[PDB]
């Protein structure tokens, strides 16, 4: 097994099978967090004071990583961060981003302006993404 | 933005990874991948309120190690899920009930009794039978289905309402 940290303070262990890349086994763990791999870049955790950690393509072996820590992280400068939810009464006429339903009393993003109804809050896309 | 850590207890293949993906996803897997170990965060609002839930997926047979013990320390409330056409599943649940309340040395813990997979129609464990479990443990049981999505967030929602009110204590 190999003990990976994920972006937003989450993790995962995955079974190593050999042969397979670390993408293939990183693949389902970052969809269902709504993570892509194509903002992505996986690490190797060092542990000395010279580095913290090193990056490794998407395509090595995990069986050569048994006994070794990774960490997904970001790439640099990604439009992506995590939302900033707070109360709005919606004077001007709006609707609810997930059931283009009327939404007079409900939440909104302060950085992407994602509007929901409180029931719809799960459907809401974890990652913001805010281009300017 | 204050924060839950939610923990999902139970036996293996229950459905403990199918309600938690059906909570943050709305998408049900159908393939059976054995978890390990799985921490996953997302932002739920519960009563107009902005909740940061930190849901930790936990293993069937989980190892009896530090590790273990550690992240039931660290939870706040507690998932125990079990399936209705699964009748073992559902006599494992008293071991996870004592098990929690001896390593957090204290009562009163936040816990919900969820009866997972009941679109199927070879029903094992009566309704019954995890009512009378649930009462005489204190503790909310709900009837829930990670493939139709059925009281999947009334399972989560009611855990976390019962930490609020367990953290009113003063
Ligand atoms: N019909 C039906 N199948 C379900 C339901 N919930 C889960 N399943 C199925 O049950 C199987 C096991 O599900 P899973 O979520 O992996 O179970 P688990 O409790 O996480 N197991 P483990 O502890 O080994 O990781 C999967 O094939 C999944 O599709 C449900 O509500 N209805
Ligand atoms: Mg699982
Ligand atoms: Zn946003
Ligand atoms: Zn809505």
């Amino acid at each position: 097994t190999i003990r990976v940290f994920l972006p937003n303070k989450q993790r995962t262990v995955v079974n190593v099978r050999n042969g397979m890349s670390l993408h293939d086994c990183l693949m389902k763990a970052l969809k269902v967090r709504g993570l892509q791999p194509e903002c992505c870049a996986v690490f190797r955790l060092l542990h000395e004071h010279k580095g913290k950690k090193a990056r490794l393509d998407w395509n090595t072996d995990a069986a050569s990583l048994i006994g070794e820590e990774l960490q997904v992280d970001f790439l640099d400068h990604v439009p992506l961060t995590t939302h900033n939810f707070a109360r709005k009464t919606f004077l001007k006429l709006a609707f609810c981003d997930i059931c283009q339903k009327f939404l007079l009393n409900g939440f909104r993003c302060q950085t992407c302006g994602y509007k929901f109804h409180e029931h719809c809050s799960t459907k809401v896309p974890t990652m913001c993404v805010d281009w300017s | 933005m204050t924060e839950y850590k939610l923990v999902v207890v139970g036996a293996g293949g229950v459905g403990k990874s199918a309600l938690t993906i059906q909570l943050i996803q709305n998408h049900f897997v159908d393939e059976y991948d054995p978890t390990i170990e799985d921490s996953y965060r997302k932002q739920v609002v519960i009563d107009g309120e902005t909740c940061l839930l930190d849901i930790l997926d936990t293993a069937g047979q989980e190892e009896y190690s530090a590790m273990r013990d550690q992240y039931m320390r660290t939870g706040e409330g507690f998932l125990c899920v079990f399936a209705i056409n699964n009748t073992k599943s559902f006599e494992d649940i008293h071991h996870y009930r004592e098990q929690i309340k001896r390593v957090k040395d204290s009562e009163d813990v936040p816990m919900v009794l969820v009866g997972n997979k009941c679109d199927l129609p070879s029903r094992t464990v009566d309704t019954k039978q995890a009512q009378d479990l649930a009462r005489s443990y204190g503790i909310p049981f709900i009837e829930t289905s990670a493939k139709t999505r059925q009281r999947v967030e009334d399972a989560f929602y009611t855990l976390v309402r019962e930490i609020r009110q367990y953290r009113l204590k003063k």
